[PDB]
């Protein structure tokens, strides 16, 4: 009585696909089914970017036509949707925060377009980053065989639960040398569930700057931990400024789960939707500090000018004007009052909008600045 | 290495 | 207490041998691995691309004993050869399990000799099955494994966790010549069927059923409104073939053989490309959404390069009852038409001796004369042709 | 509930460190890995080529704690170094296992810092034992594995499933510099014997047995009518040697070491080429086809960067009875001819302070002034040499 | 393309 | 295409 | 064809 | 060639 992965795999392999996408080029990659009914397939962005035609081939051979749903190249995640799905098999996703270095992994993909290829390995390490200092990267590293074409494929645990999406290998020659990286499933969950609900990735920010924490900085700042996030500075009017996070603080944990590095921490919340409440574990002056937070974004404010109504149907008064804005090109200044536009009088932000809803090629605004009555022009 | 989050 | 593979390998590694070959073409020497099939007789299967053009062949066991081995059979369409150890004394044979029981996910142990380092055991799993396309003319129903395999593993055994032979490691895909986790092995059932043919007759009785076809993709099954999205699609059946005798219509899809599902046409072609003439087998079909089962039996099946090696584009054969070698058709600019062989020529003789058939022709060919002088005839004319 | 290596790794992962070193030759930087042997003293074993020409050695743990490490002992003949962590504060060392009980097919786990990525864990199996020939003069008895090993794993750990160190990852056979599934690591017993010498002496007590030999191949086996196809072939024994006192005659074939069979003579040279002087051992011989055992006891053999740490090419020791620091033999173009040194030179003084031995010699190397004045002699001639 | 058997 | 070990 | 990492 | 121990 021998062991084998075949039972687990014959349940999972129908859920991993191969993708064909077409200075004209032809490309090949892999994808994994997220929703059985809607035909959603997750895949790497560098596979279906600049795609005119997207053909998906299932495990049985059935070809399908797919089109784009969402994309986020900062994390190299893209979601496509099979058109007219018939009898599709979704995969079961696991929480990658339960992963541990040494757990056995199985990678599924289409290396060199050969067809679905299954490869085995272990969790080589976790939390790896740095291969593109501006990309959101929190890779699972694995010694499982992964080559050109395995991108967008499935990295699953021994129960078949999806733990990550194979993305890139470290290889001086373009062929696997036992170092493959996969985006953890939890980032795929937060990213794809946004591409469905919003179409793109609603990016939130906390308003803190920081650098990594080395064993050399731990000495100078009387800090105990040797790896984390060092709060250099917090922007005012930011969630952290509001939450009372001061400079020189050190972020040790996130929601209980400790942090491995700033670059991992940056990539985690880079995938969280705006408004995602969370809790952080700080460390200032040798005191353990917990803090709750709320992401934010980076009347009818149009093109960088905040405006509301003035008087009883007396038009729309501009309230602020950011310099170097579309508003600055138009010349409008804070305190300016609109009476009408395009020979139509404006009483409130509704009548303004119904001319903006009419979408004209040029916009002539009948404002009054100070004592004078002038016109402004747009578009 | 001074990114923003 | 630890789990391991050592107790299985200690019974299996004496079975795998390292091979050394000396040849000439620019003289060459090659190294690889081999697998003892029969213990008493000394049959050692290896890759044909390992032992071709070999003048001297010495086989070294796991313990370092050297032996001398003689070629017995070769089959390059599937890349399996067979050699026989001289004076076999105290060898170990390998049990061969049914490769058709393999599934994607099973664990594999690769044994070979990379770079002459010695017997190297590596670990992997069945990555995929039924793979073909490396050399689209070859009979390849390869097993795919991420077991580490580099230059020299060829002819080495691929075994399950019980040490039973499940495939002979053949080739890898490497854009740099070093293993990146992709190895290919010929299933043990194809080796079992091709080794058993070289034991009886020394070469292969390449049997033909008599159906033409091509792969069944997902687009063709939509056009043919057939359920299955993979199998063998019968484009046509040849007349006077045993397959045609059995009741096979064109447009039918083949789905199983001996009950075993079919991964692809090129796999099915490779599976039966090994079985000897007359092998009875069962087939599962799908014509008009109906299942059809039928049993069958092989029938028997010529270039100038099938008589010369190097002279293509001139299809020839015998003529009448010992009336010379007739030239049936010749293509322009082919290695025969460059010397003067035209279509219809009746090769009458060569070097002052009569040529009545492909047999009497080969009596002086193998006598290897320096310059050759055919006495063919272009109809009523009597002409001569020269070579070398 | 899934099988995993994580429960074992979380015990052993702290024991493996990464090693960052800066030096010069032309300044450079490089990195490998190390393993904590004594968590109390701060002993980290690594490869000697990781720490060759090293001015500053920094060790970074699993958790990111930076430390400082000074050299202890080096042995480039077997590429084992040993360093001690400055300020050992709350470490955990790895326990070791007996490599002589290793079997081909046992599962292995490699831990190292490939490409400075941090502590990476990779799984594989024992591919083969007793591997050598990759540098004939070095004492190599390597273990082979298909576990992923690349640049930075050097000096890293190779453990079994119980978490016990069985080998130190040393080098790979990669045609392109990237792991193709073939890695070599120095066995544990070899590292234990070498490190345990470096703790006492900071050097390796190189003992010899006094035999000449070559590899027993199958061809020579027939020549001498010897049944064993591999082992050590005794060519001659030296007079006054323990091997002679043990009664070993030329033409005897060694087959076992303390019971443990021999994979090759090259493995045997490395095995006892590491056992400290005086280590009593037994041997399995084979003369006239009759098995013979014999008990033995290694004796002394009596033989600059060992002392200089960077300026090599010339071996040097003490001279006579309190006669200074003699120079045995020098290689050309090395840093030894960069200063004005030949064979036979005897360093008697330095900076107006005499030098009776290497302990009196390094007693001024400690002073580290701006300028060095070596008061050497060549023949009856007394000269000085200046450096830095 | 096509292939025979 | 492929290589032949 | 050799590499000492 | 020959070796020494």
């Amino acid at each position: 009585q021998m062991p084998s992965l075949a039972p687990m795999l014959e349940k999972v392999m129908p859920s991993v696909v191969s993708i064909n996408v077409e200075q004209k080029f032809m490309a090949l990659g892999s994808g994994v089914i997220i929703d059985a009914d809607k035909g959603y397939v997750v895949t790497n962005n560098h596979v279906v970017d600049n795609a005119t035609v997207i053909k998906v081939q299932l495990s049985d051979g059935r070809k399908f036509d797919a089109k784009m749903v969402g994309k986020d190249p900062r994390s190299d995640i893209a979601l496509i949707q099979i058109q007219n799905p018939k009898n599709l098999t979704a995969i079961k996703m696991a929480d990658s925060d339960a992963l541990r270095v040494g757990d056995y992994t199985v990678a599924i993909g289409n290396p060199f377009g050969l067809g679905e290829t299954v490869t085995s390995g272990i969790v080589s390490a976790l939390g790896r980053s740095g291969l593109n200092a501006e990309n959101y990267e929190n890779f699972i590293q694995t010694d499982a065989a992964i080559n050109r074409g395995n991108a967008g494929g499935a990295l699953v645990n021994l129960n078949g639960e999806l733990i990550g999406i194979n993305t890139a290998i470290l290889a001086p020659d373009g062929g696997n040398i036992g170092i493959g990286f996969a985006i953890p499933s939890n980032m795929v969950k937060n990213l794809t569930s946004q591409m469905v609900e919003y179409g793109q990735v609603k990016r939130g920010e906390l308003g803190i700057m920081g650098t990594e924490l080395n064993s050399e900085l731990a000495k100078a700042m009387k800090v105990d931990a040797q790896r984390g996030a060092f709060v250099s500075q917090v922007l005012p009017n930011s969630s952290a400024a509001k939450a009372g996070i001061k400079a020189g603080d050190v972020i040790t944990s996130l929601n209980g789960k400790p942090i491995s590095s700033f670059a991992a921490l940056r990539a985690q919340v880079g995938t969280m939707p705006v408004g995602s409440k969370l809790t952080l574990g700080l460390l200032r002056d040798g005191k353990q500090v917990n803090v709750n937070l709320e992401l934010q974004q980076s009347f009818n404010g149009i093109e960088g000018a905040e405006m509301s109504n003035k008087g009883k149907d007396q038009g729309v008064v501009v309230n602020n004007v950011k310099t170097g804005t579309p508003a600055a090109q138009i010349g409008l200044k804070k305190g300016d009052v609109i009476i009408g536009a395009n020979q139509q009088a404006v009483k409130n932000i509704a009548e303004l909008r119904k001319v903006l809803d009419s979408k004209p090629s040029v916009l002539a605004l009948n404002i009054q600045r100070g004592d004078s009555t002038i016109y402004l022009l747009m578009q | 290495c001074y990114y923003k989050i």
